[PDB]
């Protein structure tokens, strides 16, 4: 069966505007494995982005975390995209400051 | 607890065309990843310096990769099944074993396959036997050459009576470094909108391993039950081996009570880290 990502975008500590800090893009229950995932600022790409090694849970789904270094500013957006067989366009998810 | 008694393999072939397979694993005590399979080379990475000079000595890593059951011949294995059932390219397949050490004395060890996931076929250690998941030809014609290959339900016995207890026994003696840290939650609550005039009371608690933890609402003190109103989110990772959660609780707004997110975790000890909600 296919299932289609869940995804959820989060720093590492509660954010402070000029403190470094990590975000994250995990996602997670999807099936098959193919998938691309950018972290975006201010609508671009993010060169040195890092990520886990593609594993699965009990149900057979795959999960994987995507993850950045960087330093919040008000005027800048973060957000993730991702691309994966059961989605017609890339889905954005933009980066909640609360979480 | 015994969660650093827990060996688990994870492994994942996907079979893109007759030419092509391309692999992931992972082999994990508790959560913390000791190899990692590289898609390259299929060599067995080590993931930390504790892990290497130790087996080695069982030769678990020869297990894995050039025996009965290992990954050179599994792939073959699977696109022998793959051909022997008719079927086309691409087909994904799923390995997930684990051995777990009570200190009672008696072992939990599994064996499971699946393909295009959904189970496929499972291991019955006592019964010496592979048992069908799913009621088609893969699953029929898997199931059958494999409990009839008696020297491979013989090599399983071995492996989860012998070769993966006495790895884990070593592994737990020189990796207290990762299986034994403790670095305990912290927590924010804050307030924001939520529909039919209730306000959302929002609970993160960040930073902490081990993974387990209990948190709950207090309402004047006293524990909120579960209802529609409560809601405790799932576990997240972070890249550090830390991990994430937020709870949240619906309220109305001026309602009269005073609420607070209490955080119990083995780090803490005794005491639990309880945060107020102020306005
Ligand atoms: C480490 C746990 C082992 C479980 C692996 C899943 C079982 C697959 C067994 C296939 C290997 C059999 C030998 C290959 C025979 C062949 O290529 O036809
Ligand atoms: C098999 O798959 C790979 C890429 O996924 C491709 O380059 C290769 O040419 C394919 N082989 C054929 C022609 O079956
Ligand atoms: C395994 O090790 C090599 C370094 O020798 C590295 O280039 C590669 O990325 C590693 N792969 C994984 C997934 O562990
Ligand atoms: C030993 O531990 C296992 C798992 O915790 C349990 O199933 C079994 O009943 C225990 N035996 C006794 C009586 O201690």
């Amino acid at each position: 069966i296919q299932r289609t990502p869940k995804i959820q975008v989060y720093s590492r500590h509660p954010a402070e505007n000029g403190k470094s800090n990590f975000l994250n893009c995990y996602v997670s229950g999807f099936h098959p494995s193919d998938i691309e995932v950018d972290l975006l600022k201010n609508g671009e790409r993010i060169e040195k982005v890092e990520h886990s090694d593609l594993s699965f849970s009990k149900d057979w789904s795959f999960y994987l975390l995507y993850y950045t270094e960087f330093t919040p500013t008000e005027k800048d957006e973060y957000a993730c995209r991702v691309n994966h067989v059961t989605l017609s366009q890339p889905k954005i998810v933009k980066w909640d400051r609360d979480m | 607890p015994e969660e650093s008694q827990f060996f688990q393999l994870f492994y994942t072939l996907l079979l893109g065309n007759v030419s092509s397979t391309e692999l992931t694993g992972m082999a994990l005590l508790a959560d913390v990843p000791i190899m990692v399979l590289d898609p390259h080379t299929w060599n067995l990475n080590i993931c930390r310096p504790w892990v290497q000079e130790i087996t080695a000595e069982t030769e678990v890593k020869k297990i894995l990769s050039f025996s009965m059951v290992g990954i050179r011949n599994t792939i073959r294995f699977m696109h022998e099944m793959t051909a022997k059932a008719g079927l086309d390219y691409p087909r994904v397949f799923q390995i997930h074993t684990g051995c777990k050490l009570y200190t009672n004395g008696t072992r939990w060890s599994f064996v499971n396959i699946g393909e295009g996931g959904r189970d496929l076929v499972t291991y019955e250690l006592s019964r010496e036997r592979w048992v069908p998941q799913r009621s088609t030809l893969l699953a029929k014609v898997m199931s059958n050459t494999l409990t009839d290959l008696r020297a491979v339900s013989g090599f399983l016995e071995h492996i989860f009576s012998s070769s993966f207890p006495n790895y884990i026994l070593m592994l737990h003696e020189e990796g207290r470094t990762d299986l034994e840290r403790r670095v305990p939650p912290m927590a924010v609550v804050f307030a924001r909108t939520a529909g039919q005039v209730q306000l959302l009371l929002v609970c993160r608690v960040t930073s902490f391993y081990p993974r387990p933890i209990a948190v709950t609402w207090l309402r004047d003190g006293r524990e909120v039950p579960p209802s529609p109103a409560l809601s405790t989110g799932t576990v997240l990772p972070n890249a550090d081996l830390t991990y994430q959660l937020r709870s949240t609780l619906l309220v109305s707004p001026q309602d009269g009570h005073g609420y607070a997110c209490r955080v119990q975790h083995c780090s803490l000890g005794d005491r639990s880290l309880l945060v107020p909600w102020h306005h």
